[PDB]
Parts: structure tokens; C-alpha cells; sequence
RNA sequence: AGCUAGUUGGUGGGGUAAUGGCCCACCAAGGCGACGACGGGUAGCCGGUCUGAGAGGAUGGCCGGCCACAGGGGCACUGA
RNA sequence: GGAGGAAGAAGCCCUUCGGGGUGUAAACUCCUGAACCCGGGACGAAACCCCCGACGAGGGGACUGACGGUACCGGGGUAAUAGCGCCGGCCAACUCCGUGCCAGCAGCCGCGGUAAUACGGAGGGCGCGAGCGUUACCCGGAUUCACUGGGCGUAAAGGGCGUGUAGGCGGCCUGGGGCGUCCCAUGUGAAAGACCACGGCUCAACCGUGGGGGAGCGUGGGAUACGCUCAGGCUAGACG
RNA sequence: CCUGGUCCACCCGUGACGCUGAGGCGCGAAAGCGUGGGGAGCAAACCGGAUUAGAUACCCGGGUAGUCCACGCCCUAAACGAUGCGCGCUAGGUCUCUGGGUCUCCUGGGGGCCGAAGCUAACGCGUUAAGCGCGCCGCCUGGGGAGUACGGCCGCAAGGC
RNA sequence: CCGAGGGUAGGGCCCGUGACUGGGGCGAAGUCGUAACAAGGUAGCUGUACCGGAAGGUGCGGCUGGA
């Protein structure tokens, strides 16, 4: 482009999508779970990952992951959310934080914990 | 200082007024090139002794009507339609870009 | 002998009925510190004969760094094909930053204040091969008015 | 129908050199001239002298290369490595003195108007002036 | 901060050894003397090649392990020179021999580095008359770093100040070693330092 | 992608501390727009702040300077 | 917490059953004394007011502390909280067991199908430390909006082709103006922040003092190569 | 018959009167549309005959719009050199079209091939540049979604931008 | 006189939602065929037209990124 073409025309500023709308810019947002069920991986995993689609504050919705092994949600369990996606189940954009509200700790676990939620147990 | 513009008149169609077209130039804050704009300013004439096509200095007067806050100072050549000419076509250039 | 760092090692490969054949891949650069360095680049059946064949191509063709307080003359920029490479020279007490490709080349080449920059095609092979033309085409005072002569 | 006959100048040896010509002739010019005079009094050519081809007055500008070389290509290295045009017609670009490049970091040199002679990079900042930069040379 | 537990781990592990313990880094028993080798379950084993980072990493690491410092304070530092006008690579360190903790390892008053802090720390130290307990504390030029007056009369300060008597020092201070009391003559100069570290590769770290 | 009826200008008045279509009468028919008028969206602005080799990009919380507002909206009174 | 302390406890983990590792780490031994206990205890406060002088310039006298019995000084004095992140590659840190495309990991490339340094525990190691990780957003890396500093034969990218409006761009020489452009002086560009020095709080963070800068913009003067403008001439572009 | 562009020669006339070009306007293959002509051959559709597992195809025998003309629309394209236009400069070798000269030679415009230097990711380009420079316009910014949707303008429609 | 707003009436834009409808994206191993990649087994692509369960076919002109 000549000198006199950006004059005009002039070079357009990027932006970038959101790749979470978590709402207000917000670090997470708490929701009630619609529906607690188990899907399946996508290209060539295989498996059942537990999922909870989550009715947002934002009257909004949407499938959200639960991490670890087991857990304790049902139909109108409370919950916060985190947000990452999951490069494997198409749908779900969003971790559920572990060990707030209705949202149990991962039980007997010990290694990283901070991610889990588990409380730091004691040694006797 | 009582600010002074070089233009010309491009329309004489008041009564003891006159819109003065005035040009300047500058540097482009990213790209160099000087660039040239301009803007109108509307100005007091009260004895209409300025015709059409006239270049002429104006100055920063007090205010005479709304819209209207430049004397016009005095004569710097009469006779440039050929300006006028630039004006009224790059208007007249329009219609040809409604739909 | 001269000092003798290897930049990077890769393995190749080619097909025939029955399986893919291979061979191995030695970029390698050269230099005693004291304004000379070489680059040399070595391909062969295997790693360790590769990673031989590279010093010796390198030590073949090398070049006369004319350095300066420990950094560079001028500042110059070149294009290898599709890669480019930044030199620009520090003052004393800056550091070499560079990638490991020019960092490498630049070590043994002397310098210890230099600042680079790599544009265009970061190709290994491509940028070291660059980062050469570019100290080969380094003048100094002397050897600059030495042409203007007359 | 030449928009910016400098920027043809420069080029016209840029490209005289890249196959290593005797002269060649740029179409005469006092501010040319001014320019070349830069070249010659900075040594990248021999110089230059007033010509002709049919009452037509061109510029004689004879070149200068480097000594021959040992090895493959043997072909000389140049006094004039690099030149192009800074300001240009559609992009004209102005200094203030503390604003002068510094080419090639001392080894080169930037020619460049003002209101008191074609000077040159340390030539004005000496002069203590400014102007439109011409170009660049080295 | 000021890390501790296992120490003669990291004389190890960096290869180069360190008098982190002053006295028996020492004895035919440094554990350093004993096993050349980094520490864990592997340590004697083919050990590969380290990566480009690894260097200048271990590096800094290494001095930074030596004046037992948080990673904050070195990492400050190291941008406290950096600002600082001249090669950033004597200065980091012009800094981080200031430190009134190092002055009084290097002035000899304590064995280890880490005994010197908690001599600083629990005030035993003093400067041009007014005690101090901050480690931190940047000593400039020209400074009495005595003893306290009821330090003097401790055990400790003593067996320190014992072989101190007539043993050479560093020729940016001095050791009025009767009147137990040093002075801090100058800023360093790259030669007067003596460690095991390339201060370039450091430099480098930082510039990741 | 066209905008405009106090709309642009004028004469005379009203009004204010004071200019002005701010306001009112009568007069002329003007004023503005691709250098983006009009309309929609969003936003208080700056000294600065974050980042960046820099040119830039993002940003305006605490502090300082200015504006705006005081449940939503209008009004005038007292008064330097 | 500091110094010493085994060819090196036990427990636990690997093991080619010889051994290796945590590891001087622990114990243990002396010396140091965060805390807490007792005493002493502020700068921040010298004016307003009164006497003399004149209710003034100048001199003297006196009252007042929320924080606060807090800082800070002195003496005594106990071994006295550690946690989180990772260890397939980028990217530093590796082995056992369990698991068996299950349970699960996940930023990307991907890992898990019976011997997994990639899941889960363990031993060990790397990293940082009253923190460590995560999510969100801004700049960076992105030279991926490219003025600095990118491109379009086939990777994305030449308008299907002309004509021409505005606009952008303008051959050789002479003179006038001096608009851009260039220089000097002067006003302005508050303070705070920033940057350089110096000191105050035990350092620092914070904080005071001084210095040095800042494009821009107004004003006065100066220069005339390149761009502009007016004036004169030419024929290499273009037209006839 | 009417008319465009274009090259050469002579150095005569004008004296920079230039280049480009957002929008605007004009032209724009084939198929397609409107009204009216025309219709031999060919031939979407359509009908059979074969092949075939089937054969809404390939091959065969038929055959209607259309293909043609007039006027008016439509405005697409592998509308291709997938290469915007103008100017200056940077080896030559070869054959070819067409001008001019004291014509075994020289020079001017044009169409090709191999190739200096140089460019190029490579293939290739290369005085008919994709080299070296300046001017001005147009255009790109990961794939699919999609040249889709919506709005707008245009069109009889099909559809176009 | 003007005047907050209230009322009546008619327009403009934007958001949400709606029986049903259109195509579109994704989904380890479904039914039908084989269109394209090698002369792809009828060279391919292409604008347009018509037709067919589907890819697709055929007509007309065009490009080679085919022979
Ligand atoms: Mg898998
Ligand atoms: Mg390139
Ligand atoms: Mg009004
Ligand atoms: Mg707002
Ligand atoms: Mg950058
Ligand atoms: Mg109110
Ligand atoms: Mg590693
Ligand atoms: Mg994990
Ligand atoms: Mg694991
Ligand atoms: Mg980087
Ligand atoms: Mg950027
Ligand atoms: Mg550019
Ligand atoms: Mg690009
Ligand atoms: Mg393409
Ligand atoms: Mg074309
Ligand atoms: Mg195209
Ligand atoms: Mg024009
Ligand atoms: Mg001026
Ligand atoms: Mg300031
Ligand atoms: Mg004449
Ligand atoms: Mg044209
Ligand atoms: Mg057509
Ligand atoms: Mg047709
Ligand atoms: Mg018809
Ligand atoms: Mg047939
Ligand atoms: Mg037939
Ligand atoms: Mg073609
Ligand atoms: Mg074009
Ligand atoms: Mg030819
Ligand atoms: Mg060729
Ligand atoms: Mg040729
Ligand atoms: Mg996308
Ligand atoms: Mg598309
Ligand atoms: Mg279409
Ligand atoms: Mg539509
Ligand atoms: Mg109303
Ligand atoms: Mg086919
Ligand atoms: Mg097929
Ligand atoms: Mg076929
Ligand atoms: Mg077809
Ligand atoms: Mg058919
Ligand atoms: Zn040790």
C-alpha cells in the first residue's frame, strides 16, 4: 500500500473473541446445575467425562467440566466456575472449581491439591 | 494574538457575509506526507464590498452572529475563480453518491 | 583446533519399498574466540559420523571477525532466501542475546555485547547460514576508507 | 516521465555498479550535480563532468570498485555498497539537527538539502543545521 | 527466605563447591569431598548434556544459593544494577557484596554467611556507632562495622575473631582485628571478587 | 449518505456581568456533508498509568487539574 | 535458628541382593535469643494569648498530644510457624507400584489398549517462599495492520477491459515571496509521578531537597537547497 | 462505403500542456430473459436401443428450446500471462511480423525461445522482469461456515454487486 | 406566551421469543452409490442452462492448473 493509501484507508486494528463469555469480565461466576451427566471424547480418545451443564447468574447456561476422580452434584447443586475449555469434548468451555459451595473436594487425594480443592490432610 | 486565515470567498449569497474557504497544510502523525485540509469559515462583511472569487485574510473577531467569528481583514487578490471552481465541483461531485 | 559447539542435530528420511531409510543431520559452528568462526554443515548415515563431518566442513570455511572491545563494527541486517537476521552492537557489559542458532555462532565468533534480532523464516540451518554473510560483510574504519582511496 | 529524477540518479548508478560500468550518464542537473559533488568529495566515484548527446547535457559519473579478489567471483567489492533514497516524492521527510541519523554507525554517510547547501549527516551537524534527508550512502 | 535446611545438597548438585558452612566444607568431609555427585535417588548416573537454559539457569542459581538470598532480593538486585549506569556485570554483584550480611562473612566477624545474618539479625553487628539488624543493609564507602560492646564478650565472636588475628583480607577493606571492627573501603572491582560463576551467563538468565 | 424551520445571514428589539439566532418580530434564502455531515454504538477528559528495543498498543483506579451530577425531571428565588 | 555431628541410626524408596538414596539431614553437643516478662518513654509543639517596646519591627514568658505508656532506648529471656507449584517435550526435575482408551491429564503437540518418566499414590528431584498456583482482562512475544517494519505468477491477495471527476504525484534554468522545511532567542508546557544525584525514618517500601530534562504551541529574528506560489525562458516528457 | 486505434520517416508547429485515477460513465465470451423474425446442421431437456447389479450416464437412433438476425435486457467467467498502469536504468544469442536508410549492414515498433547480472520458498522470471527505483490505483491478513445471512442498490426474471 | 410531563394517533431502529421451516458445524467403526486424485477408467476445472435419490449428467462457450 502507498504512503498516501494508509492516508486514507489507514491499517485496521486487530481484536480478538472472548473465548469465554464468563460475563462481566468476571474472574468466575457461581450457577446451579441443570443437568449432571456423562459424555464422551471426541477425536481419537475414549471415555465418560463427568459434565454438568450449569444455569448461570447471567440467566445464561452452559456445559461445565468437573475435574478429578468422583464427585457430588445432582440436579440443584450450587457452584462456581472457572473457565478452560477442553480440546475433547465439544460443548464444554468451562471448569467447575472444586471445593466451593455444593462442590465437594476431591476425596482421598494428595498430590496438587490447590487445583482439586482438597484441604492439606494431616500426617499423625 | 488575534488569529489571522488566508482563503477565498466561495459564496457571497448573504446579506453582509460571506463564507471564506481557507486551506492548511501539516505533517501526517504517522505516516508523514504533509496533508492538506481545510475547514469554512463564515464571515462579517458589512459593506459586502467582498465579492465572489476573492482571496482574502480573515481574523479572529468577536462574535457577530452564531456560526460566525471572523472579520474578514482585507483584500489579498480578487479574481480566482479558479479555486471557487475546485469547490464547487468537488460539491457538485456528491449527488453522484446518495443512491 | 578451535573451540567447537553444535547447534542442532535432526534426523532424516527417505522412502523405498519395504520401509523409510534414514540419515542424520549435523549443523556446527567453530571458533577459537578470537574472531574467527566457522560454520559447517554435515550429513551421514549416522549421528556421531555426522556430528565428525560437521567440524570438518566448518574448520574448511570460516570467516575473519573483525571485532571491537569485544562487540561489532557496524550494525547490518541481511536475508538468507527467506530468513533474516538483526545485528546491532553493544556497549561493553550487555550480554550476546540472540537465539541458540545465532547466540552459538556469535560466542565463538568472540562477541559478548551484541544485540540481535531474528526476522523472516526462523529456520535453524537457514538462520545460521545467515548470521555468516552477515559478520563476512563487517567493516572497520580502516578497511572502509581503505577503498576510498584514489 | 521520471517522477523524482534523484531517486532515477541513485538508481541509475545503483545499478551501473551492480555489473561494475566505467561512467554512466544521469541527465544533468545543478542539484545532481550538488549531490554528486558529495560522492566525489566523500570519494564513491572518481567524479563526475558536463556532457552531451545531441545538445542534450548529461552527467559523466565514473565509478569506483574495490581491488580484484582471490577465490570463486572474483569480482570486485564496491565503494558503493548500498544506496537508496530516504525522503522521497510521495513521503518527503524533514530533520531537526538533533534528529540527523547516524549511518551505518559512523562508516557511512547521509546527504541531505538545507537552507544553506547540500550538506551531509556530519557536515550539518557540524553546520549545525537540518533539512529534507536526501538519502543514504555506504 | 534465607532458604534453610540441607545445604551440603547444593554444594553438591552445583558441581562447584561452597563454604555455606564456613568450617567443615572444609574437613576431608564436605559430603562435597565424599560424593561429587548432585543429590537424589539418580545423582550417579550417565548424566545428559544440559540444555542452553539449564546453564544460565544453574548459573545464577549457583551465586544466587551462595549469598543465601530470596529470589525476590536477587532478582531486585539484578534490576537494581541493570538500571544502574556502567557493565551491569560487576555491579550486580558491587550490590550484592554490599550487603551488610556478606560484609560481615567477608570482614571475617562470623564463619558462614548464614551465621553472619543471624549475628546482624540479633544486632550482635554495629555501623559507624548505631547498631543494625538488616541483613539487606547496603554498606557504602567508608564504614565501621564494629562489634557491640556486649558482643564483644561473646564465646562465638570470640573463636571468629580467634584465627582472624593477622589472617590477609580482602583489598577493598581492612581488620583492626584488636578492636574487632572493619571498614569497607570500596566498591569492588570484577578481579577482587573470586567465584565459581560466569557473571555473563546470569545476565543472560534474565533476558530469557 | 444525505442533514437542516431558529434552520444560515441581516435590520430592529428583548435579555445578561458581557458577545451571540440565547430569545422575539420583520427581511433574504441560506447553512452543512465522503477532509464523512446526519444517524447508531460506546466513553467522563487530562497530568499520568501498564506494557514495549522503540514507533506503537492498552489504559484513566488511588493522587492532582477540569467537566458533569445529587432518587427521575423541571423551575426560579436569595445572592459578589 | 547458628556452629559442630557417621564412610553415614532407625523408618521409608529403589536394588544387578554387592549395594544405592533421602543425608549433616536427624539425633546429640555446646551459643544466639523471634517472642513474651520489668523499667524508662518522645519528635510530631510553637504560634494564637500576656508583659516591655507602639497592639507594629525586635525581646521574654506560659498553655496544649488523638495515635499513646505506642515507637524508640535498657535489662532479663524461652529453639521458637511452612507452605504451594511442577518434574513427557516447549521447560528444570526420575524411578518403583496401582491402573489398563478404564479411572483420569490437558496451553499447544498429545498421553492412557498389562511392563506409563504424560493418569493415581509413593520415594526422590526441580522451582519459589508467607506465600505458591488458578481464572479474567491489558501489552509483549505477533515482523500476524508491517510509519520504524509485510505482502499479491502458482501459498490469501491485481480491479474482466477502457474512459475520465476529485484527489495523490511533477522535466531543465533564472529571478521575487518565504507557506511547508531548517536554526537561534523568548513565553508556555503546574504540582505529583518518572529519570540523575543527596540526605530522613535502623535498610528498603515509602518519604523530603535540589538538579536536569518534555514534545507540542504563541511571539520576535534569521537561512532559501528540496517541496509550494507568483513572474521569465527552454525542448529531452506529452500533443500537433 | 463509413470509422477506430497504431508504427515508421522528416525535426516543422505548441511549450510540461504530464502520470495515475476513489466515485461516475462506456464496453464486456457463453449461457440466460423480453418482442418480433428465422430454423438446414447441431443439440440441454425429453423418447427410445444397448451396456449394467442398477445406468436418471458414458455409446447408438430420434429430438425441443437454443444456437442465427433486429431492437432491448442481463454484467458472469480458469474475463488467465491466474502477472494493474506510466517512466528511467541494468549482457547478449537466436527467428519472426511490420515500417525507414549512402540495404553482406543499421535502426524503430511488435510477437516468441535460451539465457548476464539480479530476484525467487522453490518451480521459474529475466529490456514483453517476477531485476533495480519512483508515482498513483486496486487487493490480501489461518481453513470451513460462505460469496452464505441480513440490510442496501440493481434486474422482467434467472440472478448480480 | 413558553413549560415537566400526561394523553391520542402514526412512523423509525434494536433485543428477546414463536408452531414450523432452510441449510450449516461436529459426532472411534450406519444405508446408497463412486463423482474427484494415476487416461480415475467418459481428461479436469469452469460461467450458465436444464435434469436427476445422491454424488452427479448433459448442452453452450471458455482455462490447462490436461493430453
Ligand atoms: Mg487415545
Ligand atoms: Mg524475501
Ligand atoms: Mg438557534
Ligand atoms: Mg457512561
Ligand atoms: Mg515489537
Ligand atoms: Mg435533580
Ligand atoms: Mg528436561
Ligand atoms: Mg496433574
Ligand atoms: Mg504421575
Ligand atoms: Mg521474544
Ligand atoms: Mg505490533
Ligand atoms: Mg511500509
Ligand atoms: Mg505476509
Ligand atoms: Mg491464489
Ligand atoms: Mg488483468
Ligand atoms: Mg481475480
Ligand atoms: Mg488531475
Ligand atoms: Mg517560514
Ligand atoms: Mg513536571
Ligand atoms: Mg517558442
Ligand atoms: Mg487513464
Ligand atoms: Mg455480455
Ligand atoms: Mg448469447
Ligand atoms: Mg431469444
Ligand atoms: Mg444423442
Ligand atoms: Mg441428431
Ligand atoms: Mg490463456
Ligand atoms: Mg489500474
Ligand atoms: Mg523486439
Ligand atoms: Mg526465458
Ligand atoms: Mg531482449
Ligand atoms: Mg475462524
Ligand atoms: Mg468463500
Ligand atoms: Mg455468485
Ligand atoms: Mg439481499
Ligand atoms: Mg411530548
Ligand atoms: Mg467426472
Ligand atoms: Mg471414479
Ligand atoms: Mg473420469
Ligand atoms: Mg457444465
Ligand atoms: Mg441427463
Ligand atoms: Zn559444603
Amino acid at each position: 500500500p502507498t504512503i498516501n493509501q494508509l492516508v486514507r484507508k489507514g491499517r485496521e486494528k486487530v481484536r480478538k473473541k472472548s473465548k469465554v463469555p464468563a460475563l462481566k469480565g468476571a474472574p468466575f461466576r457461581r450457577g446451579v446445575c441443570t443437568v449432571v451427566r456423562t459424555v464422551t471424547p471426541k477425536k481419537p480418545n475414549s471415555a465418560l467425562r463427568k459434565v454438568a451443564k450449569v444455569r448461570l447468574t447471567s440467566g445464561y447456561e452452559v456445559t461445565a467440566y468437573i475435574p478429578g476422580e468422583g464427585h457430588n452434584l445432582q440436579e440443584h447443586s450450587v457452584v462456581l466456575i472457572r473457565g478452560g475449555r477442553v480440546k475433547d469434548l465439544p460443548g464444554v468451555r468451562y471448569h467447575i472449581v472444586r471445593g466451593v459451595y455444593d462442590a465437594a473436594g476431591v476425596k482421598d487425594r494428595k498430590k496438587s491439591r490447590s487445583k482439586y480443592g482438597t484441604k492439606k490432610p494431616k500426617e499423625a | 494574538p488575534k488569529k489571522v486565515l488566508t482563503g477565498v470567498v466561495v459564496s457571497d449569497k448573504m446579506q453582509k457575509t460571506v463564507t471564506v474557504l481557507v486551506e492548511r497544510q501539516f505533517p501526517h502523525p504517522l505516516y508523514g506526507k504533509v496533508i492538506k485540509r481545510s475547514k469554512k469559515y463564515l464571515a462579517h462583511d458589512p459593506e459586502e464590498k467582498y465579492k465572489l472569487g476573492d482571496v482574502v485574510e480573515i481574523i479572529e473577531s468577536r462574535p457577530i452572529s452564531k456560526r460566525k467569528r471572523f472579520r474578514v481583514l482585507r483584500l489579498v487578490e480578487s479574481g480566482r475563480m479558479d479555486l471557487v471552481e475546485k469547490y464547487l465541483i468537488r460539491r457538485q461531485n456528491y449527488e453522484s453518491l446518495s443512491k | 583446533d578451535f573451540e567447537e559447539k553444535m547447534i542442532l542435530i535432526r534426523r532424516t528420511a527417505r522412502m523405498q519399498a519395504g520401509g523409510r531409510r534414514f540419515r542424520f543431520g549435523a549443523l556446527v559452528v567453530v571458533g577459537d574466540r578470537q574472531g574467527r568462526v566457522g560454520l559447517g554443515f554435515g550429513k551421514a548415515p549416522e549421528v556421531p559420523l555426522a556430528v565428525q563431518k560437521a567440524g570438518y566442513y566448518a574448520r574448511r570455511n570460516m570467516v575473519e571477525v573483525p571485532l571491537q572491545n569485544g562487540t561489532i563494527p557496524h550494525e547490518i541486517e541481511v536475508e538468507f532466501g527467506a530468513s533474516k537476521i538483526v545485528l546491532k552492537p553493544a556497549a561493553p557489559g550487555t550480554g550476546v542475546i540472540a537465539g541458540a542458532v545465532p547466540r552459538a555462532i556469535l560466542e565463538l565468533a568472540g562477541v559478548t555485547d551484541i544485540l540481535t534480532k531474528e526476522l523472516g523464516s526462523r529456520n535453524p540451518i537457514n538462520i545460521a547460514y545467515a548470521t555468516m554473510e552477515a559478520l563476512r560483510q563487517l567493516r572497520t574504519k580502516a578497511d572502509v576508507e581503505r577503498l576510498r582511496k584514489g | 516521465m521520471l517522477t523524482d529524477p534523484i531517486a532515477d540518479m541513485l538508481t541509475r548508478i545503483r545499478n551501473a555498479t551492480r555489473v561494475y560500468k566505467e561512467s554512466t550518464d544521469v541527465p544533468a542537473s545543478r542539484f545532481k550535480e550538488e549531490i554528486l559533488r558529495i560522492l566525489a568529495r566523500e570519494g564513491f566515484i572518481k567524479g563526475y563532468e558536463r556532457v552531451d548527446v545531441d545538445g542534450k547535457p548529461y552527467l559523466r559519473v565514473y565509478l569506483k570498485y574495490g581491488p580484484r579478489r582471490q577465490g570463486p567471483d572474483p569480482r570486485p567489492e564496491q565503494v558503493i555498497h548500498h544506496i537508496r533514497r530516504i525522503s522521497k516524492p510521495g513521503r518527503r521527510v524533514y530533520v531537526g539537527v538533533k534528529e540527523i541519523p547516524r549511518v551505518r554507525r559512523g562508516l557511512g554517510i547521509a546527504i541531505l538539502s538545507t537552507s544553506k547547501g547540500v550538506l551531509t549527516d556530519r557536515e550539518a551537524r557540524k553546520l549545525g543545521v537540518g533539512g529534507e534527508l536526501i538519502c543514504e550512502v555506504w | 527466605g534465607r532458604y534453610i535446611g540441607p545445604v551440603c545438597r547444593l554444594c553438591r548438585r552445583e558441581g562447584v563447591k561452597l563454604y555455606l558452612k564456613g568450617e567443615r566444607c572444609y574437613s576431608p568431609k564436605c559430603a562435597m569431598e565424599r560424593r561429587p555427585y548432585p543429590p537424589g535417588q539418580h545423582g550417579q548416573k550417565r548424566a545428559r548434556r544440559p540444555s542452553d537454559y539449564a546453564v544460565r539457569l544453574r548459573e545464577k542459581q549457583k551465586l544466587r544459593r551462595i549469598y543465601g538470598i530470596s529470589e525476590r532480593q536477587f532478582r531486585n538486585l539484578f534490576e537494581e544494577a541493570s538500571k544502574k549506569k556502567g557493565v551491569t556485570g560487576s555491579v550486580f554483584l558491587g550490590l550484592l557484596e554490599s550487603r551488610l550480611d556478606n560484609v560481615v562473612y567477608r570482614l571475617g566477624f562470623a564463619v558462614s554467611r548464614r551465621q553472619a545474618r543471624q549475628l546482624v539479625r540479633h544486632g550482635h553487628i554495629t555501623v559507624n556507632g548505631r547498631r543494625v539488624d538488616l541483613p539487606s543493609y547496603r554498606v557504602r564507602p567508608g564504614d565501621e562495622i564494629a562489634v557491640a560492646e556486649k558482643s564483644r564478650n561473646l564465646e562465638l565472636i570470640r573463636q571468629n575473631l580467634e584465627a582472624m588475628k593477622g589472617r590477609k583480607v580482602g583489598p577493598w577493606l581492612s581488620l583492626d582485628v584488636e578492636g574487632m571492627k572493619g571498614k569497607f573501603l570500596r566498591l569492588p572491582d570484577r578481579e577482587d571478587l573470586a567465584l565459581p560463576v560466569n557473571e555473563q551467563l546470569v545476565i543472560e538468565f534474565y533476558s530469557r
